[PDB]
């Protein structure tokens, strides 16, 4: 098969992959369930992962993956509504193909109803930004990750950490700011309401040291990883003493190496110290009569993260205790590791923006895996929300509104495009089409009701309902999306259509 | 599952119908072979001529082809726009049951689509007004010169355009009734002798001794016995000699003067023949009779002419010899039997009293053929004129009132709400065929064609259509085709009425 | 009102078919007796159920037949849940 | 049997059910060239060919009683195929057939008595009887397209009976089928 | 397969499908492949050189097809396409004449004759402007690569891309593959500003803080060309020792890590004053690098590696040997420019000079893309055109050109050649029938007023894919080399010639 | 209380049907429709009713769309006799 | 049973997100029901330990043991006494032996 025989089919497999995808849209989608190689099963409804968990034998599928992946950073939410959209330019595109256009003409035309609808996209815009005072706003922002998954108590906690993160580690604010070095950390255990963020990096730690100091004002920090104590890497060591009291010259061997040096690390100004691995706890017991604070079991990423945290190199024999090789804190705090049943103590590194995560706890292995979709989308519409402070209505509003602009515009031109055009505008009607079908009401009804009263009241806030809030106004609703979010979400399915609506492959 | 099926079904029967007319549409055309029982050929550009003689099996075929009736009947023209129209509706009806949504709501709102277009169809159009004589000449010649009939349609348009007048003054809007101008054939002759009869063309007479001409004329209507009734056989009786039938013919020498001066005492001139299964008998030794003493005889009179006399000449219809009396006499003015430009014995009837001003066209020709192509061109020129004079303000054609209503419609779906929005959105996206077909049939490329009328209607000329007998696209020459409003009126009414029909229609049935 | 009437009556009729089938298990004539406890119940009687040692409605406070309360509230609220994540997913993806 | 044929009736009628329903189509045998369509489900019960026993007793069961009344036949035909088919639901949850016929008798009397209830009385006055005729007239006359001529129906039929006062004249009542002027209009 | 004519056409057939994995390739904006390789990998590419690179090819007359194709990548690279439709459709166009049954080795000198009165009329036609040196002609080179850029549409930034990229090649490039001047594309900023790079360098350094306080502006740093790494949990040492003391422990920990301290110290101190390495290396080894007052770059690109060959003149060391300042590489410019969000890292200014590439930055994907091929196209064609001796407006002009010359010719010259020349002219009717066709189907209606206004009188006018109208393809700005259209046409020619030379094929399995 | 309680409530379901027929075939979401009305006039509001017309809950009170008691009731014993009738025969034979 | 009712009402064209809503709607209205409506035996002593009593022998009747349920129900309520509150699924030590009869069971 070749030619326009191969491409409508190739439209198929499209269409077969892209209905699949179709009913997850939006805060109200309809979850799907995968089974993987390893046999284990997830519900989501996250368009991100259910498509690069899923994989189709078609070489064009392989593709949707691929380009949806390649801006998957980029575009957090629209994982969805991109593949839809391009599903529906498709199924437009047959029809198209079938009355007889030739392929890179309707590509052509859709990408001129993208630049339209992009110009029309501009037209709309909300979301004053003042970082400080922007909590409220970028919380309500962030209602649309609350209120949409399985937050039901809808925690205020989650949006302001996220909005403080991104605000917080870059100090300029105006543009493309350099908030790839962020990262959200999780496990199961406690609450999830159990969430703190820090100005660096949280350590894991054995619960030696029981009642020791685990909260120092700490400006400098030990990242002595000479063994204390016999090490091991990955092959233990042994012990051997004639008698008592050469066990005893032992601990005065061991009391100098903790006194001696110690007192030097606090004449550097420090007093937390880390040691490479653990050996037995009555050796603890010496550190703890010298009242030391310390943890250890850090891996080979661990202490390399801890070093990028920390700016300090570690420091594996004495000749190197030196204050500048050690690295910088500047404070030390300590909160629970779970709810309460278990103590952590964390190291902030707040005189560098460097290093800012976020630790969240969950329920369940599902729920923290929900936990951490949920606010990497929230931290990325945050993210993308503060780069560009332009923003427009959600909710299928914002698609709409560009078929009206673009579907008005198809009679400026009178080349082939105008059809193209045309398949543009009732293909962005899908998202509305899509959204009320995996809602509960009829989709054309409210889609054509909510399209009409865009006309009749010219304001383009209006879109359907997905809470059952009552009210077709989405300003009220505030289901608010991203205006450069939206501009990637359509100019990523215009290049997603064009980059399969040109090829006749093998 | 089973309405969803058989309107699927019928659906796509309708659509087959179209599309195999769709070629055949306007006048440069694309003919097809019928498939029939006989095996024959067609050259026939027309679309007409393929329903009419369709073999037709799924009912939606049977309800296209009284469409095409339907859409004849009252205007002539445009019999091919109409069943595309219903299909490109049909297939728009596929695209949206195939989304699900409810045929009722289809019906409605292609409805409210019809109301529309017929307004924005009346808003565009010139509104040209139609009461005097150069006016009906200027819509005569536009509707003549854009057809192929328009060689001999020239000498025959004002002619037309007179009988049109002596059936009403234009001022009246009451649609002339195209049956009452009826249409005769004189066999034989020139073209330019084509003429107008005022009054009626009657058949033609017997002349043993009839008078040929009659000033005043005092035409009876006679439908009873002639004879004393020859009921059963010609003999009853053994054969060796009419004894007795003697008395029954002698019955007939005497009963054809009973009769006759029964007549005499009324006056009746003329005798319309009916048939012998009527009638007890007819021959000579009894019309012979009849005809010396003022009594002519024309032959072999049926149905239509005598409503027409009746109509003309306040006759009252007849059936048996009491009612001789003045009510089955009509006074003319003069009748006479004309034979210029070749002997013909077709007798005719002038400047009798009338409620109605009933008028026929004569048509002549050297061969069969050309007298009733002239038939056929007079036809539809009546057609078309009296469509226009029931409607006013004709319409430029070629397409430009499909995209011209099809943009406007889309901007009315727009403005529109409801779930009849997207039904009337696609109800016009999809009735743009006609113009996709004019462009098919014209060699240009029928979607850049499309787009192209489309965005010239867009921001500037809506007249601009695409031009049959020059090429492509034009806006400059405003006649490039014009047609009734009419036309494009019934086209749409009965298209949308069909459909909403096929809509309304589930479950066929067996009786 | 709207359309998740249907869907809640479904719903009830589905916990009534819990003791359906427990009387179903015990071969008494299940349908006619949840009809009983049903109209029962309608009438108003919150303390009417089946007797389970012979078949018959009768006023369960005097029998003494009960169970906890937090067994019961949680066999619903995960039951409903349950079939609440099954539901959610349209299709399966499997590899 | 099972009762495909009692349901398969109310199916073919269902569409036609009421104002604003669905037409039907009916061409006779031998694909002869004749056919007529139809939206009143009682043409056709009454141009049904019922191969089914089961539909055709139906069909005459309504008929004796159906007809009469007016309009009750795309009521009845629907109504009964729809309880024929939660019954055929029943019996198949093993529910005895006696045990729904003397439930539905029941409730039937339990409906008639809330109708019965509901009824409102509109004798003694005469705008109200006006207004109630217009308004019985027009839902009995949802047939016609022209809307207008749809009121022409109301208004004739309404005065042309309200004009008794008395016992019944349906017997002497008449509409005759000769031809007229405009399809639009009605006259007495 | 039969001898003579049954196997001919199963060879016009083989040369058809062979077309058919190019036919829609022909024009900048045609139709793009997929092809998949048997590892289960998804390449996409349209250009016909690669596509036929990549694909398979089993049928002898493909065969031989493809590798005239090859031998022409060899020669300039994008005529593949075309000389594979020629061939084709010079076969096709033979195809009714040579199944009636005349012998092949007439339409063999046939295509000889017409080919070469072609060549003649090219080399006659052919016009030169050249002069490049005044600005005007420099100037001249931007518009030409402008309109091979106009899929962009910008504003004067579309003249700028223009000059850059002209500057970047006529800076002391030969011909040559181009590989090493390639570009980069990056998110955000404007598009109205991106570097012009003086050579090349890293993609995006890592967020380790002695990026931040990285020492910007080498004045000339000698390189360091390295492949293996030093990170962490890679390699270790399973010593055990008896407790003597808490001062002994420290020679395990100095065993795990010694050596590679005195490998990083001496192999900084080889000589080198910047150093790169292929595979990922630890933040804990760019703080003892900067310790050693030095910077290094992990994770480089092979290409970067084979830049540096062409370019920076310098040699691979791959590991701690070569302690020796002699075989490393010089530079002349060295410094980091975040590029919006592009943590660019940059080392330019070479021995030789010859890759300068550029890198984009415009705040999308779809559209530099595209531009990659663009700018890839017209800095291809500005090199070799100013390498041959004259130029001729392509873009379908030319193909038009030789058609009606060759009608003409045709027409006159008497015996059964006449048909075969028609037949030729009509087959080289292709490329302007497969540009309009990919552009916008439209094929036919552009190309009867194309071939009636160009019969009309002398013109080199053709088909303008940006409009889908007749445009002056020469002073339009886009245009095919003289000689490379000459060897374009002459292979494609030999190819179907040879093809069409061949009646049987022979096997010994 | 007796088993007659399913089929009581079936017949309900039957005869809420007939409404449901009347919204289909005008096009309008028939569940909808019918659950809502079923809300309006199960909460008192005896009056209100389904407004074909457009598709909405209609206080009939005053809209004045009215049908004869008469032929009510005619229909609901007919239909009821009629599905007695088709219903009571379980097996069928033919000559 | 309500995933059966749930493909049945899909069958009916209901969607499954509006079947979600009711369905959620449903469980807090008879969870609130249920609460509103379940009987705290509350404050009382004898009557309590006959609740006590005849609740643990039925919860255990759930199980398939039929004898000697009210011995382990009242030896389980004892211990609870003993509690006086504090719940303790440890203050019960849970040793297990293999043969004998269930009537050897011994606390």
């Amino acid at each position: 098969l070749m030619g326009l025989e191969a491409l409508k089919s190739h439209i198929m497999a499209a269409k077969a992959v892209a209905n699949t995808m179709r009913t997850s849209l939006g805060p109200n989608g309809l979850d799907k369930m995968m089974v993987d190689k390893d046999g284990d099963v997830t519900v989501t409804n996250d368009g991100a992962t259910i498509l690069s968990m899923m994989d189709v034998d078609h070489q064009i599928a392989k593709l949707m993956v691929e380009l949806s992946k390649s801006q998957d950073d980029e575009i957090g939410d629209g994982t969805t509504g991109v593949v839809v959209l391009a599903g529906a330019l498709l199924e437009e595109a047959e029809q198209l193909l079938d009355r007889g256009i030739h392929p890179i003409r309707i590509a052509d035309g859709y990408e001129q109803a993208a630049r339209v609808a992009i110009e029309h996209l501009d037209k709309i815009s909300d979301s004053v930004l003042v970082d400080i005072k922007d909590t409220e706003p970028l919380i309500q922002t962030a209602k649309t990750t609350l209120g949409s998954k399985v937050v039901n108590s809808c925690h205020r906690q989650m949006a302001e950490i996220a909005v403080n993160a991104v605000l917080t580690v870059a100090d300029m604010e105006r543009r493309d700011v350099d908030f790839e070095l962020i990262k959200v950390e999780g496990k199961v255990g406690g609450r999830l309401e159990d969430t703190k963020l820090i100005k660096g990096v949280i350590v894991d730690k054995d619960f030696s040291h029981p009642q020791m100091p685990k909260k120092v004002e700490d400006a400098k920090i030990a990242i002595l990883t000479c063994p204390f104590e016999p090490p091991k890497p990955k092959t233990k060591h042994k012990l051997d003493v004639t008698s008592v009291e050469d066990y005893k010259a032992l601990q005065k061997y061991e009391k100098e190496k903790f006194e001696e040096m110690i007192q030097q690390i606090k004449e550097t100004g420090a007093n937390l110290a880390i040691c490479q691995w653990g050996f037995d706890d009555e050796a603890n017991h010496l550190l703890l009569q010298n009242n030391l604070p310390a943890v250890r079991w850090v891996g080979g990423p661990e202490i390399e993260l801890i070093a990028i945290a920390t700016g300090g190199r570690i420091v594996p024999r004495f000749s190197e205790l030196t204050a500048e090789k050690l690295g910088f804190a500047g404070l030390v705090q300590e909160i629970s590791f779970g709810t309460t049943k278990d103590k952590m103590l964390v190291i902030e590194q707040c005189k560098n923006s460097r290093a800012v995560t976020i630790f969240i706890r969950g329920g369940n292995k599902m729920i923290i895996e929900e936990a951490k979709r949920s606010l990497h989308d929230a931290l990325c519409v945050i993210r993308n929300l503060i780069r560009d402070n332009r923003v427009v209505y959600g909710g299928g509003a914002a698609e709409i509104s560009c078929a009206l602009a673009v579907s008005q515009e198809a009679d400026k031109c009178p080349t082939l495009e105008q059809y193209a055009m045309r398949a543009f505008a009732d293909a962005l009607e899908v998202i509305p089409m899509a959204l009320s079908e995996n809602s509960g009401m009829n989709p054309i009804q409210t889609m054509t009701e909510v399209r009409a009263r865009q006309v009749k009241e010219m304001n383009p806030a209006l879109g359907i309902d997905c809470l059952h809030k009552g009210t077709n106004d989405m300003k009220q609703q505030h289901v608010i999306e991203t205006l450069i979010g939206k501009k990637q979400q359509i100019s990523l399915a215009t290049q997603m259509v064009r980059m399969i609506l040109k090829i006749d492959d093998i | 599952d089973k309405p969803a099926q058989i309107r699927f079904s019928n659906i796509s029967a309708a659509k087959a119908v179209a599309d195999a007319i769709r070629t055949s549409l306007g006048p440069k055309g694309m003919d097809k072979m019928i498939q029939d029982g006989k095996g024959d050929v067609t050259i026939t550009n027309d679309g007409a001529t393929i329903l009419k003689q369709m073999q037709v099996l799924h009912p939606a075929a049977r309800m296209l082809v009284e469409l095409s009736k339907a859409q004849d009947i009252e205007a002539g023209d445009g019999t091919t726009s109409v069943v595309i129209i219903a299909g490109s509706l049909l297939d728009s009806c596929t695209k949206l049951l195939q989304k699900g949504i409810h045929p009722t709501i289809i019906s409605e709102s292609f409805q409210k689509a019809l109301e529309k277009g017929i307004e924005i169809l009346t808003d565009m159009s010139r509104p040209v007004e139609l009461s005097d004589r150069e006016t009906l000449l200027n819509s005569a010649t536009t509707s003549l010169n854009s057809k192929v009939v328009s060689q001999y349609s020239s000498l025959l348009s004002p002619m037309s355009v007179n009988a049109v007048m002596k059936v009403i003054d234009p001022a009246t809007a009451t649609s002339v009734d195209l049956r009452d101008i009826k249409i005769v054939k004189k066999l034989g002759g020139t073209i330019d002798d084509c003429e107008l009869v005022e009054g009626l063309v009657l058949t033609q007479k017997v002349s043993n001794s009839g008078i040929t001409r009659v000033e005043k004329a005092k035409i009876g209507l006679i439908q009873f016995c002639l004879s004393a009734p020859k009921t059963d056989m010609d003999n009853q009786i053994v054969v060796s000699d009419y004894a007795q039938m003697d008395r029954v013919l002698r019955e007939e020498r005497a009963y054809i003067l009973n009769l006759v001066k029964q007549i005499k005492k009324t006056g009746c001139n003329v005798l319309l023949i009916q048939k012998s299964i009527l009638r007890d008998a007819l021959s000579d030794l009894a019309l012979h009779f009849l005809n010396k003493m003022k009594i002519m005889v024309i032959k072999d009179i049926e149905r239509e002419d005598i409503e027409f006399i009746c109509k003309t000449i306040g006759t009252k219809p007849v059936a048996h010899i009491d009612q001789f009396t003045a009510d089955m006499l009509g006074s003319a003015e003069l009748a006479e039997e004309v034979n210029l430009n070749g002997s013909g014995k077709l007798l005719k009837i002038t400047g009798c009293a009338s409620p109605g001003k009933t008028v026929t066209i004569v048509v002549r020709g050297s061969n069969k053929l050309v007298i009733e192509e002239a038939e056929r061109s007079i036809h539809d020129a009546l057609c078309v004129i009296r469509c226009l004079v029931k409607k006013r303000a004709l319409i430029a054609g070629g397409g430009a009132p499909e995209i011209e209503l099809a943009l406007r419609l889309t901007e009315y779906s727009r403005t529109l709400s409801g779930m009849e929005s997207y039904c009337v959105r696609a109800f016009a996206d999809a009735m743009e065929v006609i113009p996709s077909t004019l462009a098919e049939n014209a060699g240009l490329n029928p979607i850049s064609t499309v787009t192209e009328l489309r965005n010239r209607h867009a921001q500037g000329e809506k007249t601009a259509g695409i031009n049959v007998r020059k090429g492509g696209i034009s806006n400059i020459l405003e006649e490039l085709v014009v047609q009734p409003l009419l036309v494009s009126v019934s086209a749409l009414t009965l298209a949308t009425e069909t459909v909403r029909s096929i809509l309304k229609i589930d479950d066929v049935v067996n009786t | 009102p709207g359309k998740e009437a249907v869907a809640m009556e479904s719903y009830a009729k589905a916990l009534r078919m819990l003791p359906t089938i427990i009387a179903d298990n015990a071969g008494y004539d299940s349908a006619d007796l949840v009809a009983q406890l049903r109209a029962a119940h309608s009438e108003g009687n919150t303390t009417a159920g089946l007797d389970m040692r012979e078949g018959t409605i009768g006023d369960m406070a005097i029998l003494g037949i009960t169970e906890s309360f937090q067994v019961k509230r949680q066999v619903l609220l995960s039951a409903a849940e349950a079939a609440e994540v099954i539901l959610r997913v349209d299709n399966i993806i499997k590899a | 049997t099972s009762f495909i044929g009692a349901i398969a009736i109310g199916d073919l009628v269902k569409s036609t059910l009421g104002p604003k329903g669905m037409d039907k189509i009916l061409l006779s045998s031998g694909r002869d060239a004749s056919l007529m369509v139809t939206n009143d489900g009682a043409t056709i019960l009454k141009n049904i060919g019922v191969d089914n026993p089961a539909a055709k007793v139906l069909v005459d069961m309504s008929r004796v009683q159906d007809d009469e009344v007016g309009d009750g036949t795309t009521s009845v035909t629907v109504l009964a195929a729809e309880l024929l088919r939660e019954a055929e639901s029943l019996i198949a949850k093993k529910i005895h057939p006696q045990t729904i016929i003397a439930g539905w008798r029941e409730a039937t009397k339990a409906a008639r008595e809330a109708l019965l209830s509901s009824a409102v009385d509109h004798g003694s006055d005469e705008v109200k009887f006006r207004q109630d005729l217009m308004n019985i007239a027009g839902t009995t006359l949802s047939s016609k397209l022209l809307t207008h001529h749809k009121d022409h129906f109301t208004k004739l039929a309404v005065e042309a009976v309200l004009r008794l006062k008395g016992s019944g004249n349906l017997e002497a009542i008449h509409i005759i089928k000769k031809l007229g002027g405009s399809l639009a209009d009605s006259y007495l | 397969s039969s001898q003579g004519i049954p196997q001919l056409v199963s060879n016009i057939s083989a040369c058809q499908v062979i077309a058919e994995a190019v036919r829609t390739t022909l024009g900048p904006r045609g139709m793009d492949k997929l092809i998949v390789d048997g590892r289960g990998k998804a390449t996409i590419s349209n250009d016909g050189a690669t596509i036929l690179k990549l694909l398979d090819v089993v049928h002898p007359a493909a065969k031989t097809l493809v590798d005239i194709a090859k031998s022409q990548d060899a020669e300039v690279g994008d005529g593949t396409t075309s000389v594979t439709l020629l061939a084709a459709e010079f076969l096709k166009q033979v195809k009714p004449y040579v199944e009636e049954g005349l012998h092949p080795q007439i339409i063999i000198r046939a295509f000889r004759t017409a080919t070469q009165l072609a060549v003649n009329k090219i080399k006659e036609i052919a016009v030169t402007v050249k002069k490049a040196d005044k600005v005007e002609q420099r100037k001249l080179l931007e518009k030409c690569a402008m309109t091979a850029l106009s899929s962009k549409l910008i504003s004067q930034q579309k003249a700028f891309f223009a000059k850059m990229v002209v500057d970047a090649v006529m800076m002391l490039d030969d011909l040559l593959q181009l590989k090493m001047i390639g570009i980069k594309k990056v998110q955000g900023g404007a598009l109205e500003d991106s570097q012009l790079v003086a050579g090349v360098a890293f993609k995006k350094t890592f967020s380790y803080a002695g990026f931040e306080m990285q020492p910007k502006k080498y004045h000339n740093p000698k390189i360091a060309l390295l492949n293996v790494e030093l990170e962490l949990k890679a390699e270790k040492d399973n010593a055990e020792i008896r407790v003597h003391t808490v001062e002994d422990y420290q020679a395990i920990v100095d065993a795990e890590w010694n050596i590679l301290y005195d490998k990083l110290e001496k192999i900084h101190h080889s000589g080198a004053k910047v150093v790169l390495s292929k595979l990922p290396i630890g933040d804990v080894a760019t703080q003892y690098f900067a310790d050693r007052d030095m910077f290094c770059a992990g994770r480089v690109p092979e290409e970067d590696l084979k830049r540096t060959m062409m370019a920076c003149g310098g040699s691979i060391q791959t590991s701690v040997n070569a302690l020796s300042a002699d075989v490393l590489g010089r530079c002349q410019v060295f410094e980091e420019t975040q590029i919006g969000g592009e943590r660019y890292n940059f080392f330019t200014g070479c021995p030789k000079a010859k890759t300068c590439t550029f890198i984009l930055r415009g705040g999308a994907e779809q559209f530099m893309e595209e531009t990659e091929r663009s700018l890839h196209d017209a800095i291809m064609i500005v090199r070799r055109a100013i390498k041959n001796d004259s130029v001729v407006a392509g873009g379908g002009a030319i193909e038009m050109e030789l058609s009606k010359y060759l009608r003409d010719y045709s027409r006159t010259i008497p015996g059964k050649q006449q048909l075969l020349i028609g037949a030729y002219a009509k087959a080289l009717e292709i490329i302007p029938r497969q540009l309009c066709d990919n552009a916008g189907f439209d094929a036919t209606n552009i190309l009867n007023k194309l071939r009636a206004r160009h019969a009309q009188g002398g013109t080199w006018y053709g088909v303008d894919i940006n409009n889908e109208d007749i445009a002056d393809n020469f002073e339009a700005f886009v245009w095919e080399p003289a000689m490379v259209r000459i060897n374009a046409l002459t292979a494609a020619s030999e190819a179907a010639c040879l093809i069409v030379s061949v009646d049987e094929t022979i096997k010994n399995p």
